[PDB]
RNA sequence: GUAAAGCGCACGCAGGCGGUUUGUUAAGUCAGAUGUGAAAUCCCCGGGCUCAACCUGGGAACUGCAUCUGAUACUGGCAAGCUUGAGUCUCGUAGAGGGGGGUAGAAUUCCAGGUGUAGCGGUGAAAUGCGUAGAGAUCUGGAGGAAUACCGGUGGCGAAGGCGGCCCCCUGGACGAAGACUGACGCUCAGGUGCGAAAGCGUGGGGAGCAAACAGGAUUAGAUACCCUGGUAGUCCACGCCGUAAACGAUGUCGACUUGGAGGUUGUGCCCUUGAGGCGUGGCUUCCGGAGCUAACGCGUUAAGUCGACCGCCUGGGGAGUAC
């Protein structure tokens, strides 16, 4: 959005899923693609690309196993006016461990397990189940 | 609103170049005119509120621009407020 | 270039947002049903019928629609199976329990004319009793041979035979319906995007169904 | 939304929040470490009173504050930018947007005069009332005030309240399109300022119709009413005040997403533009309705669906939006 560009990413992804869409598109961003990269390895998204050397536009591909979709849970937490910063011993564990939790570390964007395995903390980004 | 022979006129007096109808120095100054000119209009009628709403608009809108200049080039601010006899 | 050149399109702009990936491309008022997205469905469905027919199962062809009633038996009755070309009763798939009861008085009603047991009671009486056959032998006459719920249901238009399909997905009886632009294929587990109408469309595929089913059981 | 709850509506200071890129900083933040965080409680493991309560060793914890050494993804600061947000310019378009001043035609009432004559008016009936001092009706001339049939629409404009005859003058906003320009200059906004139907208030005007009060007639058991005959404030104007309404979509403003169908109104591109016309592409707006949401009704791309930023508000009924 014009105020919360990251929160929009999640919404556009979840809104697409519900509508059984194929691919979601929206303006890119260092953090955005960075986040989009994680869900990739996590198998939450098929692939992802962008267009524009001056006018970048993210391109994500939704995913679904059977009748229902894959990403059946995606919400934010550390939003503006109410940001969240956890330690290496406070990091959340989405769905008892199954779901992932994106968190920006001094090393870069990671997941609840990722950063933990490292032994460092960062500003939580969102919960993906 | 404003006459072309005036709008397109002033633009060529504050623009740091040519046909720069965007330049704050320009737009901002362009606002004072339609404002000062209307003050003579509002002197009469008075009860005409729906027109003052727009008047106030361009006024605050003008200020929103002045604050910007101060936050982009201190000089340009004090360098323009004089040419327009602003601040009062 | 094959026989599949008769059900190109149907049902004007009324359509149904759901039935889209099967639309060749709207043109001249109504749209078209992408046959290239129909070819797989053309057999994929039949394959299962052919497969299930070998299991000596059951198949009920639903087509209450006039332009399909009289012209449906030859594909079901002749092929010896199950069909309902009339007002689909309420429960002939769920409340079958009590419904079958109606079938009995129908069967025993038949036997009346069978032998001399028809010349019983006033000549008027026979008439009052014979009427029941008209209704019975019609609304059930083509399902009487069903001594238990089927194993798969193949319905023509997915719209008209609405209730029919409903009860099905509530009993676990697979459904092979030839939907259409204004149809709601979400209730069909084996969609066949074709002209729900067209006197020729119905016959060809309908008869084509019994074809695979006929020798389905080898 | 209807249960208690969106301020009547705007503008906007403080405050909160802030599109995209690179460098930089290292404040937030994260990592390590050093202090300190009294002991005792609590907790874990383990000891002694025959057990327990109790007593007790060590640790764990004390989620904090500070300091030092780092890490630089994100937030923040600084520098230089970028253009899609926002804005400026150009040229068009529609409009009951506003303020001022004119002006026209229909009708009412009244004044005068002509014709003409015993009724008119009113109600469910009636009666009050008006009529032989000549009404009513009719026709001619005149005075005056208020509102603008038809077009008028499921229409349009406005922040809200609201805004309809035609003409001129001063003026605001909205939208489209080729574009050109500025370069995050933005969103929200307690307090604050301003706008606010009608009724009402002050001074001075005006006053046709209508009409609280008031007065007759009728109804009725009664009728301080509904009905009828009258009628004052008021309704109208100026200027100042009062700020409320079921000030209602009973639904705060801003932005991004999310199947469809039929229609309205206004801009623009295009099509043998040969046409009423046909195909798109924007603004605003009706009705139906899917997913979803909902306690249900229902809402449903103009959301009451999925989200984000800021603000107002609710916490059982009565007492009470009352007392002080
Ligand atoms: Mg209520
Ligand atoms: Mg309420
Ligand atoms: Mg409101
Ligand atoms: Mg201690
Ligand atoms: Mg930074
Ligand atoms: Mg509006
Ligand atoms: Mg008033
Ligand atoms: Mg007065
Ligand atoms: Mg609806």
């Amino acid at each position: 959005s014009m105020q919360d560009p990251i929160a929009d990413m999640l919404t556009r992804i979840r809104n697409g899923q519900a509508a059984n869409k194929a691919a979601v598109t929206m303006p890119s961003s260092k953090l955005k693609v960075a986040i989009a990269n994680v869900l990739k390895e996590e198998g939450f998204i098929e692939d992802f690309k962008v267009e524009g050397d001056t006018k970048p536009e993210l391109e994500l591909t939704l995913k679904y196993f059977q009748g229902k979709a894959v990403v059946e849970s995606i919400q934010r937490v550390s939003r503006p006016g109410l940001r969240i910063y956890k330690r290496k011993d406070e990091l959340p564990k989405v769905m008892a461990g199954l779901g992932i939790a994106v968190v920006s570390t001094s090393k870069g964007v990671m997941t609840d397990r990722a950063a933990r395995q490292a032994g460092l903390g960062g500003e939580i980004i969102c919960y993906v189940a | 609103s404003l006459s072309t022979e005036a709008t397109a006129k002033i633009v060529s007096e504050f623009g740091r170049d040519a046909n720069d109808t965007g330049s704050t120095e320009v737009q901002v100054a362009l606002l004072t005119a339609q404002i000062n000119h209307l003050q003579g209009h509002f002197a009469e009628h008075k009860k005409d509120h729906h027109s003052r709403r727009g008047l106030l608009r361009m006024v605050s809108q003008r200020r929103k621009l002045l604050d910007y200049l101060k936050r982009k080039d201190v000089a340009r601010y004090t360098r323009l407020i004089e040419r327009l006899g602003l601040r009062r | 270039m094959l026989k599949a050149g008769v059900h190109f399109g149907h049902q004007t702009r009324y359509w149904n947002p759901k039935m889209k990936p099967f639309i060749f491309g709207a043109r001249n008022k109504v749209h078209i049903i992408n046959l290239e997205k129909t070819v797989p469905m053309f057999n994929e469905a039949l394959a299962e019928l052919n497969k299930i027919a070998s299991r000596k199962g059951k198949i009920l062809f639903v087509g209450t629609k006039r332009a399909a009633s009289e012209a449906v038996k030859d594909a079901a009755l002749s092929c010896d199976q199950f069909f309902v070309n009339h007002r689909w009763l309420g429960g002939m798939l769920t409340n079958w329990k009590t419904v079958r009861q109606s079938i009995k008085r129908l069967k025993d009603l038949e036997t009346q004319s069978q032998d001399g047991t028809f010349d019983k009671l006033t000549k008027k009486e026979a008439l009052m009793r014979t009427r029941e056959l008209e209704k019975l032998e019609n609304s059930l006459g083509g399902i009487k041979d069903m001594g238990g719920l089927p194993d798969a249901l193949f319905v023509i238009d997915a719209d008209h035979e609405h209730i029919a399909i409903k009860e099905a997905n509530n009993l676990g009886i697979p459904v092979f319906a030839i939907v259409d632009t204004n149809s709601d294929p979400d209730g069909v587990d084996f969609v066949i995007p074709g002209n729900d109408d067209a006197i020729r469309a119905v016959t060809l595929y309908l008869g084509a169904v019994a074809a695979t089913v006929r020798e389905g059981r080898s």
